[PDB]
């Protein structure tokens, strides 16, 4: 009487996670911004810092704005 | 013993459900009082307070049972707190 | 019958706490430590 529902609950708890709050969006996401995988944004994240290059570029102002 | 403890709870309760202390510009006419908190509402100590405030401000104008590990209750007061704002954001719109 | 109307009563409220998340073989000791804690975090959500 155990086994029979230790599986319909871990069953519904990792159905939970995709079909509510969207786990499988939040990995090919990380991936979009992180590992750099979506272009037009590394080549426009790294080519503005490139271009500045001490006290500059190291305020809340600028790269917290970039 | 915990059939009894949950009988006179059920009928020492009625009286407080059916009404937080107020006073005599708008955020001194009702507050929080710290200690009368239940310890198991303190999450949603705001709302409460929120939830009437609203039906005040209308009115002058113009059920709940206790479970463990179980939020029927926690549940039941968001569901009015929901509309207590949908009637008044509305009247002044 | 006497041992078992008192082991029928004395857990009684082991399983209330049972009742929540929802030697003896080791293949379900660890399963029931993570049976229960799913529903614990189920209920904060």
């Amino acid at each position: 009487p155990l086994a029979a529902h230790i599986s319909l609950v871990n069953k519904a708890a990792v159905d939970y996670f995709f079909v509510e709050l969207h786990l499988e969006a939040h990995y090919e996401a990380l991936r979009h911004f992180l590992l750099m995988e979506d272009g037009e944004f590394a080549q426009s994240l790294s080519d503005l810092l490139f271009e500045k290059l001490p006290g500059e570029l190291l305020n809340p102002l600028v790269l917290n704005s970039v | 013993a915990q059939e009894l403890c949950l009988y006179l709870t059920k009928a020492a309760s009625a009286p407080y459900f059916e009404v937080v202390e107020e006073h005599e510009y708008w955020d001194q006419r009702y507050t929080i009082v710290q200690q009368q908190i239940p310890s198991f509402l303190q999450k949603m100590a705001d709302k409460i307070l929120s939830t009437g405030k609203y039906l005040n401000v209308v009115r002058e104008c113009g059920e709940i049972i206790y479970t463990l590990k179980e939020r029927a209750y926690v549940e039941q007061i968001e569901k009015a707190f929901n509309y207590a704002s949908k009637v008044l954001l509305d009247f002044l719109m | 019958p006497v041992l078992l109307s008192l082991l029928k009563t004395s857990c009684e409220p082991y399983t209330r706490f049972i009742h929540d998340w929802v030697v003896f073989l080791k293949h379900i000791a660890h399963d029931i430590y993570v049976c229960g804690k799913t529903i614990n975090l189920l209920k904060l959500c």
